């Protein structure tokens, strides 16, 4: 699993691979690891599939009730706080690393990382999963401030492609989501749409 | 372990175990052992499957997480 | 467990041992000899792990008899005890150790009576009286209470009978019969078995 | 070997009319990491035998060296006698059993394919010394993923041509790429025939990802 | 850390008659829940009067059969005659005990003719304990088939029944029927049944299909 | 497994069952647990069948070599000592052997118990195996040194039968041997069902 | 055990083998592994068989109550949510893994549910010890928007591959075809395996058994 | 291991219009026999029986609790239980102890009331039912019983042939098991009568 | 690691080293043994008495066990080695056979040892 | 290990038990009664873990006496045995399990004499004779050999003496004295202790 | 530890960090991990320090003796083969990951990887150590055929700097060595000479 969220001026760009494994067997090669928590809030799930699914369902339920009560669009910080509270209260029982990314009228695009253990930090960009280790240097050397939405999409696609090439638990297709004020735009990169890097030979 | 003989054939007591004849299949020998969590994304809790209960593997051998 | 006891007098050594050979919960033998005749004036009493006892005791016995055959005189009880301790210590750190507890009783024309205590770790101690087994915990106190260095052999037999009666009264194991032998200047004498019907 | 370090994934074998075809991917995995992506796991033993191995790659290289030296010595004799695929399979079985009995196994699973005297040979040897011949072979995850397809095709059509065998091998490689997490989409196909052993690569299978939109 | 053993299935059956011996086995080789091959007989011809059946760990079976072949050739070289069934059984016992502390995981049954021409069946445990039998089942389905042979061949628990000697045709029918039942109930038995018939005229082989699942 | 042997006036009576087990599965009901080392020595099987068979066959080989070298048959004590020394070399290596060495030598009838642990004791009566406690209970109540031949046969058969009745690992048939001055004889081989018919009814 | 299912152009086809084993011995040669949930929803089961039976029965009862209250046809998403929540709150102690398929107002839906409480919504799924052979068949031959007969043939081929390549699978092939207009519970659908015909006869006659005591009680 | 503590073997067989249930009689602790007349088959109705193999204490507990529930059911419903309903009740009782399981594998044989259609079934220790059409076995010698039954069973057997088949199967299966035997008891359930027989068996 | 063949055959068909050993025996003191009905007597001549020699340390008659004794003639040191080996053999036989050796058994052992020294390299 | 034995005749039950209470290798009590009087015609014999035996036996005894006080009549031996089995089975899986081996002997005015066997797992078996402990192995064969259903109380005492003599001869434990009681239509009668001094 | 070797046309470039750790304590922060096996052959050591040092000493001994016997400059393949033989023979006793790189008159610049286990592979570029996991995507996306010596040096420096930034077991200074026909040029990058990548903030 490799997940990635990057913040640009108007919003955020989310990305994930689609491989779910039971050992070395790929049980689901078209998995959708980008979960919409609200209209403009998504989450990236890594770790135990059951734990992440249950936590995402519970946070969706709580955030929907909270937004209905307040008659106001929810904050990305509020969704991150709910995820953090649930993941910290049950840190011994859950195995869930979450990335919460979304757009706010009051705060704009926001990326929050909630790793295993239950800490919460806002970042310009976040990467998670077993395949994120292989792309730390790439995102460190490639990220720059002021990137547009298209540049953020290309950056996320490149990093995900490299991680999928190197990581055995990552692969399949690249699912991208761009969230801004107008709405959420989703796309799937597959086949030759995935960025290609030539293998060095001889 | 699989090849243990003469322990229970020589006396009803003692830590030694086994019959007169060596037979791993009749004794405790894994044979086609399969992990209860094979074909599963995560490991089942210890004691999830009671001994003797009818159980179907979720996947073939080697698919354990 | 199996029981040994030795009492050293002014001019004699009195030893006894149980005659029970047991497997699991069954006494396979009711008249089992645990004493080994090293020489005309030395007795070895061995208890411990099955197999190890007889192997080690017969090794020591054959070596002592070979010494007597080679040199024309018998080993002294002190020299025999030291030889046994050296062999046991050598085997302890070797590939095949022996788990044996030994009592060495002997009479020397010059040194007089001698009694020796040796645990399975091959530590040798000279004692006026000693015992081996779980029954030692029950009878060593009686020996301490009633033993005197000038005890006659009749009073020694009476003290031994008191210890064996205590074993009958308090020990959880069935130890009905004991073989009794005494060593003095005239050699090894087999006394009457002390039996409890 | 008690703990294999760099391992290869499933290797395939299939007999056809006039020879055998063997397929294996070009990836050496360091656990879950695809570390070496351009290694060859198929070797030409002689003019009539080829070999593909799963498992520890260093043990496979050791076996490569030993088998090559044996073939070199036999050719040095120049007596008109060459090792048959059956003889190579037997020697491999003996070596694997000998290493297993010393509790120092070669952590490999080998597929031996050969053509000699107008007869196709397909042999299997594992690290425990278990050895047998079969019209089709598949180590590792291919025993669960590729072997059923080959067995079904051979049940419907016991005798295959070279083109049909190659197409079926490509289909099995595509399935393995779909469902094996330790596999790669860069593999080699080796064929032994009357004319000798030919190795083709690197090859890639055509993949469909249209179920991602469903 | 690795396991030097693996169970590969297979059931071996032997029946001894007045002047014949039968050694029968299935041809399925498996491992875990997979099938290695469907054509792997477990019966090996030793001499013109002896057949051995081997089931268990397949590598050990191969090594043991090769060792037995070499030993038979050595005996013929040294003694200028072929080994008898009893001599083969005794030598196999010694060979199996030679690895007492790292045993061959093999279930061995020897079927052949004795020196007087009567059928002889010998059954072996992995460390070489053996005795002569009239019939014996070994392998994965041995516990399934042994009681039925006791009922049918031994006429056990049956009253008012004559102990008729076993004929070759009835023995073949019984072997086929018990292997069909074993293929019904045992997951390791199937895909064929190979029957070797030892007589004074030579060794005769017969194959009978079983269900493929 | 139940094996018993006892010395009486007219020799040594050796009896055994014939059941071999693999866990809860009965592998054989016709195992010959009395081993004929030679026309003058007998051995019993308890524990590992292969272990007992192999080591008593080695003992038979050694005894024959001794007879050839010394022009005289080996004694019961010497044979038992040889077997004990043979098995003591593998103490703690997993050997499972409980055996009785029975014979008749210049010293009279001889009965020795030898196990793989290292015990070697001469005695008048012995019982080895998982069902040896029941055989002991019956034999002690029935044993006497002045027993007649047929009474000794009946006592041994009854003790083995009761042991098979109470022990799950004992059963099959009861083999009876009689060690005499001129050599052992095989007395009878009675199935447990026939003994049950004889005794219960 | 081999259970499989596909989504075809107009519904759901579920498949299963009918062999149940206890260890390495076949206990049942005709076992029904496709479980009724609702008139439009069915389920294939794997894992602890008692756990699967009780979980499917409980969810079927709850769905029946829900449909009685609402008065509408049950949804596959409701069954999936109930199953996954119940499985998750037991933390995998209920070792039930399920292939859930059905057709509702939204169309045909297929789910795979695991004992820890994780679900996947896929066009085709496989489960059991023979799941990899059936998955190989699917990856080789599956195409979207198949017809009912083509889907039945594909599921039968997948189950047959599982039966003939896995030691834990065997016997017959059972198919459940679900569409918005009909439901087809085909048991058996195929019989690829049968007992071999007898070559001889066994001895079993009257009076062969000895009887100690006999007591007869007449039922009025 | 826990199931082999006391031994035992229960078998049920289907005839043309009858059912047969058989069990061994030995009660023992590990390798020691205690009694030779332990009851493992319990009547659950006029033509309904349940056989229990496994831990003897769990056998008795399950039989008594099942009798409790069955008596309550028959008092409330005012009718006799159907064998399928009894199987469901046993499954519920066993699954109530899913995490504390009873170490018993029940075997149920009977004729459906008002129809007299033969019914046989077996359950695991946690209550998974398995309704077969030929035979069901349970106990420590299931492999031997499976071999004997698969060899000997025939469709549409008359009660005499059914008795002979089940008797031979049970006898030859327990003759090859160390912790089973010491007699066999067979119940033949017909529409009009029930026959109980004890077989002449080995006692070793 | 001296592996010379000291005792070898000769063209006449003789082992010269064994003959020379017999000649060395011929130079020793006379030893006489007689087997009586219930007694056995051994007598060894003393070639020279120096009136200062300790008689205890030059006894040519020795006991091998409690029931076997022997006398020799030849080289005293070789006899001492043979006597020690025979004593060790008697003790070991009593160990492994639980009975005293017969005279023939220890005679066989001694003769076999001498024969071994007549056909082994480097001695 | 403690020893219980019960023998049932045509109109009586004969029970006996060892009188030894043991801690480690020492016998702390020489006359220790292991029989609990449940009612005027029911005896409970209990062995097992320390503490568990007395607690469970006294709980059962108080419940049986409470039944007698509440209802005016006494529990039958069958009903008392079933009640004991039910309680033991209930405690088996609870947080407070009792490791006790039980023999229930009783006489019913209608059913007659009865003897019941219960292991620590709470499996109840009716037997003509039964025994508990390691000494059961050495005496159940004698009971099988010599018992008949029509045995008189004199011959029953003789058979019990034979079993105890075998225990004296072959058991490795020291069990010198036994308490003997008999239950018939006239109640529980204490017979003379069988002792082996 | 992070080690790296890149091959250009005229030779190879080797680089490594300098941090040696005993747990979380840096026992040596200026370790020299580039070891000259011969005049134009170097090795990069990763794994157990004692094992790598002993194997390097033994290979230097054997290669020097072999070169003196043959009166020829040794081949990089020969040194790699010696390393492979020693590492495969004692794979159950050694924990040593070796990168052998050097220049040959016959074969030019060469890079060989001998990981734990004892296999030998020639690569256009190789990385090793615990820090190499974080720069896999970077070297996959940045490497290209036809780089000069200076480009290879800058590439190795960038990858090593990124790995040192992310890996806790790597750090200190960057030691670079360029090997060609004229000879070996070694340099040390410390302080501001180490390439710097800005930490993303806000």
């Amino acid at each position: 699993t490799t997940i990635m969220a990057v913040q640009f001026d108007g919003g955020v760009v989310l990305g994930a691979d689609s491989r779910t494994t039971t050992g070395s067997y790929i049980a689901n090669r078209v998995t959708d690891k980008l979960t919409p928590i609200h209209d403009r809030i998504f989450c990236c799930r890594s770790g135990s599939a059951a734990d992440t699914q249950a936590v995402a369902d519970a946070v969706t339920y709580q955030l929907g009730f909270h937004s209905i009560e307040l008659n106001e669009p929810p904050l990305v910080h509020t969704a991150a706080s709910l995820f953090k509270e649930m993941c910290y209260r049950y840190r011994e029982d859950l195995m869930a690393g979450i990335i919460i990314a979304g757009w706010d009228p009051q705060e704009g695009g926001q990326v929050y990382s909630v790793p295993m253990g239950g800490m919460m930090v806002r970042q310009p960009f976040a990467i998670g999963g077993s395949g994120s280790s292989y792309i730390y240097g790439y995102v460190d050397a490639t990220y720059r401030e002021g990137m547009t939405k298209e540049e953020c999409l290309q950056f996320t696609a490149n990093a995900l492609a490299l991680a999928m090439e190197r990581d055995g638990s990552s692969g399949g297709v690249i699912r991208l989501a761009a969230i801004a004020e107008p709405g959420v735009e989703r796309q799937v990169l597959l086949g030759d749409q995935i960025p290609k890097f030539t293998i060095a030979t001889l | 372990g699989p090849f243990v003989v003469g322990g229970e054939d020589l006396d009803p007591f003692g830590p030694r175990r086994g019959g007169m004849i060596v037979d791993p299949l009749r004794s405790g020998f894994p044979r086609a052992l399969i992990d209860p969590s094979s074909g599963l994304p995560n490991r089942l809790p210890p004691g999830a499957v009671p001994p003797g209960a009818r159980f179907d593997p979720f996947g073939p051998i080697g698919t354990s997480p | 467990m199996e029981y040994l006891i030795g009492i050293q007098g002014p001019d004699y050594v009195l030893v006894a041992s149980d005659r029970v050979a047991a497997s699991n919960i069954v006494q396979m033998k009711d008249d089992h000899d645990k004493m080994f005749k090293m020489s005309e004036k030395i007795l070895l009493l061995c208890v411990g792990e099955a197999g190890d006892t007889v192997q080690f005791a017969e090794y020591i016995q054959k070596n002592v008899q070979l010494y007597k055959m080679r040199n024309g005189y018998e080993l002294s009880p002190t020299a025999a005890a030291n030889f046994t301790r050296r062999n046991l210590a050598d085997y302890l750190r070797s590939r095949t150790p022996y788990h044996v507890n030994l009592l060495l009783a002997g009479y020397d024309e010059h040194e007089g009576p001698a009694l020796y205590y040796m645990d399975y770790l091959a530590a040798l101690a000279k004692a006026p009286f000693a015992a081996h087994g779980y029954g030692a915990f029950l009878t060593l106190s009686i020996l301490d209470r009633y033993y005197t260095p000038t005890i006659s052999r009749e009073k020694a037999v009476e003290l031994l009978r008191k210890c064996l009666e205590e074993l009958q009264k308090r020990f959880i194991l069935n130890l009905p019969t004991f073989s009794v032998r005494i060593i003095d200047r005239n050699g090894i004498h087999d006394l009457d078995n002390i039996s409890f019907p | 070997t008690q703990n294999p370090m760099v391992t290869g994934t499933s290797v395939l074998g299939l007999k056809f009319e006039g020879g055998v075809v063997i397929a294996a991917d070009m990836l050496g995995s360091y656990g879950s990491l695809a570390r070496f992506r351009n290694i060859s796991r198929i070797m030409r033993v002689n003019n009539s035998t080829m070999l593909g191995a799963s498992g520890d790659y260093a043990d496979f290289q050791y076996l490569k060296q030993v088998l090559g030296q044996m073939v070199i010595d036999e050719e040095l004799l120049g007596d008109g006698h060459s090792y048959s695929p059956k003889a190579i399979h037997s020697w491999l079985t003996r070596a694997m059993y000998s290493r297993r009995s010393k509790m120092n196994p070669l952590w490999n699973t080998m597929v031996i394919g050969g053509y000699a005297d107008g007869e196709s040979f397909l042999g299997y040897v594992d690290m425990l010394g278990v050895a047998y011949e079969a019209p089709s072979l598949a180590t590792g995850y291919g025993a669960y993923l590729a072997q059923p397809l080959l067995r079904e095709v051979l049940e419907k059509q016991p005798v295959l041509s070279q083109t049909e065998a190659r197409e079926l091998v490509e289909r099995c490689m595509r399935v393995l790429y779909y469902r094996d997490a330790r596999s790669y989409n860069r593999f080699q196909i080796a064929t032994v025939t009357e004319k000798g052993v030919e190795i083709e690569g690197p090859l890639s299978a055509e993949t469909n990802w249209d179920i991602a939109h469903m | 850390r690795f396991s030097p053993y693996a169970f590969n299935g297979g059931t071996v059956l032997a029946i001894a008659g007045e002047d014949f011996s039968i050694v029968a086995s299935d041809t399925r080789l498996s491992e875990g829940f997979s099938i290695h091959t469907r054509d792997s007989p477990k019966c090996y011809k030793l001499t013109d009067k002896t057949v051995i059946g081997c089931s268990g760990f397949h590598g050990d079976c191969l090594t043991l059969t090769k060792i037995i072949e070499a030993r038979l050739k050595m005996y013929k070289h040294s003694n200028n005659k072929a080994m008898t069934t009893g001599a083969i059984a005794a030598m196999l016992s010694t060979i199996l005990y030679s690895r007492r502390f790292f045993p061959y995981y093999v279930y061995n049954i020897i079927g052949g003719l004795d020196e007087e021409g009567k059928g002889a069946v010998y059954s072996f445990d992995p460390v070489g304990s053996y005795q002569r039998d009239s019939f014996k089942a070994g392998g994965s389905a041995s516990a399934m088939l042994q009681p039925l042979l006791d009922n049918q061949v031994g006429f056990k628990n049956m009253q008012n029944v004559e102990h008729v000697p076993l004929s070759l045709d009835r023995a073949m029918r019984l072997v086929k029927d018990v292997f069909i039942s074993a293929a019904e109930r045992d997951v390791y038995t199937g895909d064929a049944l190979k029957v070797c018939i030892v007589t004074k005229e030579g060794i005769r082989g017969e194959t009978v299909p079983l269900r493929k699942d | 497994t139940t094996t018993l042997a006892f010395k009486f006036r007219h020799g040594v009576i050796v009896a055994a069952d014939s059941r071999a087990t693999a866990g809860a599965y009965i592998a054989s009901q016709t195992v010959k647990k009395v081993i004929e080392i030679n026309p003058y020595l007998l051995g019993t099987m308890a524990g590992g069948a292969a272990d007992c068979s192999f080591w008593e066959r080695l003992l038979a080989r050694q005894c024959r070599i001794y007879e050839l070298r010394n022009k005289e048959r080996i004694s019961v004590a010497a044979a038992s000592k040889l077997l004990a020394n043979m098995v003591y070399q593998y103490k703690g290596m997993g050997l499972s052997m409980g055996t009785m060495i029975c014979g008749w030598d210049k010293r009279g009838p001889g009965l020795y118990y030898v196990d793989s642990e290292g015990n070697r004791i001469s005695g008048a009566t012995f019982s080895v195996g998982s069902g040896s406690v029941y055989a002991y209970g019956v034999m002690d109540r029935g044993y006497s040194y002045d027993l007649e031949v047929e009474e000794a046969y009946d006592l041994a058969r009854r003790a083995i039968y009761q042991a098979t009745y109470r022990d799950a690992y004992s059963g099959g048939s009861v083999s009876l041997y009689h060690v005499r001055e001129d050599g052992w004889i095989r007395v009878s081989s009675d199935n447990v069902a026939d003994l049950h018919d004889k005794y219960s009814g | 055990t081999t259970i499989a299912g596909v989504v075809y152009k107009d519904g759901i086809v579920l498949g299963a083998d009918t062999r149940a084993t206890e260890g390495m011995v076949v206990a049942d040669k005709n076992c029904s592994k496709i479980h009724f949930i609702s008139p439009n929803i069915y389920c294939c089961g794997a894992g602890t068989a008692a756990d699967t039976d009780m979980t499917t029965q409980l969810i079927s009862s709850n769905l029946e109550l829900h449909s009685l209250s609402t008065g509408r046809l049950p949804r596959v998403v409701t069954a999936n949510r109930m199953l996954k929540q119940m499985l998750f709150r037991y933390q995998g102690y209920i070792g039930a893994a399920l292939v859930l398929g059905g057709v509702d107002v939204t169309g045909p839906h297929l789910y795979s549910i695991y004992p820890h409480g994780s679900t996947d919504k896929l066009p085709y799924v496989t489960m059991g010890s023979g799941s990899l052979a059936a998955m190989a068949v699917f990856e080789d031959k599956f195409r979207p928007d198949m017809e009912e007969e083509e889907a039945k043939k594909l599921v039968s081929e997948a189950i047959a591959a599982g039966i003939f390549n896995d030691l834990g699978s065997g016997s017959n092939i059972d198919l459940c075809v679900i569409s918005k207009s009909k439901l087809d519970f085909l048991r058996p659908y195929s019989v690829p395996n049968k007992k071999g015909t007898r070559f001889g006869r066994y001895r079993c006659e009257k009076g062969t058994n000895a009887v100690l005591t006999e007591k007869v009680t007449t039922l009025e | 291991s826990i199931m082999s503590y006391n031994g035992g073997a229960v078998m049920a067989m289907k005839g043309k219009n009858c059912v047969a249930i058989a069990a061994d009689r030995r009660f023992g602790i590990q390798a020691q026999m205690v009694t030779t007349d332990f009851q493992k088959i319990f009547p659950m109705g006029d033509r309904l029986y349940i056989g229990l193999a496994g831990l003897a204490t769990d056998v008795q507990t399950v039989a008594q609790r099942l009798k409790f529930r069955l008596n309550l059911y028959e008092l409330k419903e005012g009718r006799q239980i159907k064998p399928y309903t009894l199987m469901s009740m046993v499954a519920n009782l066993l699954y109530e102890k899913r995490f504390g399981p009873y170490y018993t594998e029940p075997v149920i044989a009977g004729l459906d009331p008002k129809t007299f259609k033969p019914f046989i079934c077996s359950l695991d220790l946690i209550g998974c039912p398995m309704v077969t059409d030929d035979f069901v076995v349970s106990g420590t010698c299931t492999e031997q019983m499976y071999g004997m039954c698969e060899s000997l069973w025939e469709p549409n057997m008359d009660p005499e042939h059914l008795f002979e088949t089940i008797s031979q199967a049970m006898l030859n299966a327990v003759d090859r098991d160390a912790v089973s035997g010491m007699g066999v008891i067979v119940h033949i359930i017909e529409k009009d009568k029930i026959t109980t027989r004890t077989l002449k068996a080995r006692m070793d | 690691s001296y592996d010379r063949a000291i005792t070898v055959f000769s063209p006449d068909g003789h082992l010269f080293q064994v003959e020379y050993a017999q000649e060395a025996v011929k130079k020793g003191s006379t030893a006489v043994g007689v087997r009586g009905k219930d007694i056995v007597v051994l007598g060894v001549e003393k070639k020279s008495v120096a009136k200062l020699q300790d008689e205890r340390t030059v006894r040519k008659i020795c006991a091998l066990d409690d029931n076997v004794c022997m006398a020799f003639a030849g080289l005293t040191a070789d006899a001492r080695i043979v006597i020690n080996r025979a004593r060790v053999e008697c003790q070991s036989h009593r160990l492994t056979v639980e009975d005293p050796v017969t005279v023939e058994y220890i005679t066989r052992y001694i003769a076999s040892l001498k024969q071994r020294y007549t056909q082994s390299n480097g001695r």
